[PDB]
């Protein structure tokens, strides 16, 4: 699923912006 | 009915008189900036309660008054060292000259020889990251709820010609009665035309920003979008381990939904979700309108929102002033002041 896939991620935690 | 046409008429004629009056109270500041208005000596510092490039957002209590509010630290050689000086004169500027119900609340500014200081507001229901990941996912009332705010915030920042580039769930707080106050002005511009920084969050970011197009708000409409979909999902439209795998899923012009998802959240993300600028909702001739009288948004009463006369369909929990329950524990670092003034003429408007 989805959700377990985004769970899965390295991405859930608090997302840095670019700025370069 | 005519009932409702009527409301309607006379509510965007109140909005205009608003907004114009809105306008000329932010020029005032926004041209004549206050400077100054406050000490660090004068605060206890009790709490990191967030981190970033340059600095530090803490809890502090105004030891006068008693008064809680959180404190943000920018160590200006930092700031200098990766050449950010205009991003964080913007911030302040900003935050000094606007006023809304939705904004976080800038109290007081000032300078020392090492750092800048930025006193803001508690807003003590902690970042809504933080409550989204726990939970999981908001309900599609909790998310409207939330995202109307965001919709009369951006129209705000947009009509006094304010581009804002960051939203996301980490840079919006949560007040005492579970309303969002918007943080992070680190990004934000004041632009008439054009720009051209390559900035944002990878997952946030509009597709004409990641193909080098040149700019304007209509991303702020896209990252709506974007914020709807995480907080009715609990995952975002975009994600992948490389910030280039995002990027290639936000070009494509394509984007799959949850089966919970209503038709109606699903056609106002397909059309905030619009790669084509000259179809994106926000971008059109009737501007926000056509996202305020989307059906999705049938149930809101935009008046009672901003009135903040609306029960919160959720609401965080706290035990008396200075409770931080609703924010992470981040390491503690102590605060020196150099003898001697470090970029000096680079702040001199701060």
């Amino acid at each position: 699923t989805t959700y377990a896939d985004f769970i899965a991620s390295g991405r859930t935690g608090r997302r840095n912006a670019i700025h370069d | 009915g005519n009932a409702a046409a009527a409301k309607k008429g006379s509510e965007q004629e109140s909005v205009k008189e608003f907004l114009a009056k809105a306008k000329e109270d932010f020029l005032k500041k926004w041209e004549n900036p206050a400077q100054n208005t406050a000490h660090l000596d004068q605060f206890e510092r009790i709490k990191t309660l967030g981190t970033g490039s340059f600095g530090r957002v803490m809890l502090v209590k105004h030891m006068e008054t008693g008064n809680h509010y959180a404190m943000k630290i920018l160590d200006k050689q930092k700031v200098v060292k990766l050449k950010e000086i205009e991003h964080t004169l913007n911030e302040k500027r900003i935050l000094q000259a606007v006023n809304f119900p939705f904004l976080v609340k800038l109290e007081f500014s000032f300078k020392d020889n090492s750092n800048l200081y930025m006193v803001m507001e508690y807003a003590p229901g902690g970042e809504m990251f933080s409550h989204l990941r726990r939970i999981g996912r908001f309900s599609e009332p909790h998310a409207r709820f939330y995202a109307a705010q965001i919709v009369l915030t951006f129209e705000y920042l947009h009509s006094l010609d304010l581009i804002y580039r960051d939203l996301k769930p980490e840079n919006l707080m949560i007040d005492q009665q579970g309303y969002i106050q918007v943080t992070d002005f680190g990004l934000a511009k004041r632009v008439k035309g054009r720009t051209w920084t390559l900035c944002g969050t990878p997952e946030y970011l509009a597709p004409e920003i990641i193909l080098s197009k040149g700019y304007n708000k209509a991303v702020d409409w896209w990252a709506l979008g974007v914020l709807i979909y995480e907080m009715a999902a609990g995952y975002p439209p975009f994600f992948a381990d490389q910030p280039i795998q995002i990027y290639e899923k936000i070009v494509s012009g394509k984007v799959r939904f949850p089966s919970h998802f209503s038709s109606d959240l699903k056609d106002l993300l397909r059309n905030l979700l619009q790669v084509d600028l000259t179809k994106r909702f926000g971008n059109l001739k009737n501007g926000v309108n056509d996202i305020k009288n989307h059906k999705w948004f049938a149930t809101t009463d935009w008046i009672a929102i901003y009135q903040r006369k609306v029960e919160a369909p959720f609401i965080p929990k706290f035990k008396g002033p200075g409770d931080t329950s609703n924010f992470d524990d981040y390491e503690e670092e102590e605060i020196r002041v150099s003898i001697n003034e470090k970029c000096g003429k680079e702040f001199s408007e701060f």
